């Protein structure tokens, strides 16, 4: 028959949920965001399209902090990403309250995944429209995860989602091949700036602003912090050199 | 909480020309038993606020967790958590005071007396008090329990009015605080010789001194006390 793509949680004769795939398309329509796991932490980066010079630069932050050690950046429908980040913050607060210890990165990943999978379980709720790359440093070291609107989430050496996800994935594969020992935190920041600058060329019609955060056991003592000032400009210059 | 179990004794605090000083003993009393030592009752929040809690230690730990959660929540989606949009002492106070008055009104209070001391963004000295009843008052000198009875006269001899705050130096205020701690150790059965002391100066910042001890105690005259009246040997 027909009509399997009009209601959420409805399995097509193939075994698919078409509304989830449409949400994935909505994600693919979003900007490019990447995460890079280094030897002692993770680095998140995102492109912010400067639709007009009326936008206040360095403001309109896109990377959200969870607890004090988790970083999250979502590609797709930004409001849905904020909803998911708020839910994750509530989950982290609950975990810390009950077990005192801060929530581990895998636990947080599974919480977000179960939330999204529940959102893919009823025809009364729309699937999420954001792919979220998140992670941080816990007692077991660095962790980088990516979660899709289907509720599927995995741990990554490097992850990327958005319009320029393919070029970013190729550059991340190059980085993984050329660095088996692992990247350093600042090297990961420079590579994230480079990959963001390289993926902007797909939509070079309008100028963009780079936003980078990192959580490193040595560089930030395990806390999620926004890369700003001298390091951000250094990464921007590194990328500008790398393009040409 | 309807009856305190593990209790924290007095807390003292005063204002001086460039900020505030607060102090409290490190004793957790299980009623009449001096059960726990090294119990820090001064909780720093940021680089401009110290909260001194006296009373039920369980509710004190609850307030510790609440302050940590408040810091974490103020960090959320706030790129200015390091500057203009950081937790001011007045914010932390007003929040704690709202919580205390609510807990009172629900007939399940937090058996505590809290003194919030810090320096605002503009440099002004903030010193205020709340309790299980939600009563709020602010004075150049503030103390809880036996502190309010014994330390307050000594500390007010230094700063009786607001006009005495600009004249009072950090050394004078710290010496007065130490003398008040010694007097409390003299005449408070639930006091401790070990205490902690925080100084919030609008210039120097937050100085937190732990493991301090009461020194220069006068006990020699006890050798001459004999009997209770007519006895001589």
């Amino acid at each position: 028959g027909t009509g399997y793509d009009l209601s959420n949680s409805v399995f097509s004769p193939d075994g698919r949920n078409f509304q989830v795939e449409y949400a994935v398309k909505a994600v693919e329509n979003g900007t490019t965001s990447i995460g890079i796991k280094c030897n002692d932490g993770v680095v998140f980066a995102v492109e912010k399209l400067i639709t007009s010079k009326l936008l206040v630069p360095q403001k309109n932050v896109k990377i959200q902090v969870v607890d004090r050690h988790i970083g999250c950046v979502y590609s797709g429908l930004i409001p849905d990403g904020r909803h998911l980040v708020n839910r994750g913050r509530e989950e982290a607060a609950s975990f810390k309250k009950l077990y005192k210890t801060p929530i581990p990165i895998p636990a947080f990943a599974d919480r977000l995944g179960q939330y999204v999978q529940a959102h893919t379980l009823y025809n009364s709720v729309r699937p999420f429209g954001v792919s979220t790359i998140f992670g941080g440093v816990d007692k077991n070291g660095a962790h980088l995860y990516m979660l899709e609107p289907s509720g599927s989430y995995w741990g990554y050496k490097g992850a990327a989602t958005g319009k320029g996800r393919q070029s970013a994935k190729a550059e991340l594969e190059k980085l993984v091949d050329h660095h088996p020992e692992g990247l350093s935190a600042r090297e990961a920041v420079k590579q994230a700036a480079k990959i963001i600058y390289l993926a902007h060329e797909d939509n070079k019609e309008k100028d963009f602003e780079l936003e980078i955060s990192w959580c490193s056991l040595s560089e930030t003592n395990g806390l999620h912090k926004f890369v700003k000032g001298d390091l951000l400009q250094e990464a921007i210059d590194f990328a500008q050199k790398e393009i040409n | 909480t309807q009856q305190p179990i593990v209790t924290g004794t007095s807390v003292i605090s005063m204002k001086y020309d460039n900020g505030v000083i607060i102090a409290a003993d490190n004793l957790g009393s299980y009623g009449s038993l001096l059960r726990f030592n090294g119990v820090e009752r001064l909780i720093p929040v940021g680089d401009n606020t110290v909260v001194g809690i006296s009373g039920d230690i369980s509710d004190m730990q609850h307030i510790e967790r609440l302050l940590k959660d408040l810091v974490t929540e103020n960090a959320y989606d706030n790129p200015l958590a390091d500057a203009e949009e950081a937790l001011e002492p007045s914010y932390i106070f007003e929040y704690l005071a709202t919580v205390m008055y609510q807990r009172r009104s629900k007939m399940n209070p937090l058996w505590n007396a809290i003194i919030v001391a810090g320096v605002q963004s503009n440099g002004d000295q903030f010193l205020r008090y709340v309790n299980l009843l939600g009563v709020t008052y602010s004075s150049p000198t503030l103390a809880t329990g036996f502190g309010a009875h014994m330390a307050n006269p000594l500390l007010r001899k230094v700063v009786d009015r607001e006009s005495d705050i600009p004249k009072t130096t950090v050394q004078v205020a710290e010496e007065a605080i130490v003398n008040a701690m010694r007097v409390l150790y003299y005449r408070d059965a639930r006091s401790s010789r070990n205490f902690s002391l925080a100084i919030i100066d609008k210039n120097t910042g937050l100085t937190f001194k732990k493991n301090l001890q009461v020194e220069n105690m006068k006990w020699d005259f006890a050798k001459d006390i004999k009997g209770y009246g007519t006895q001589k040997i």
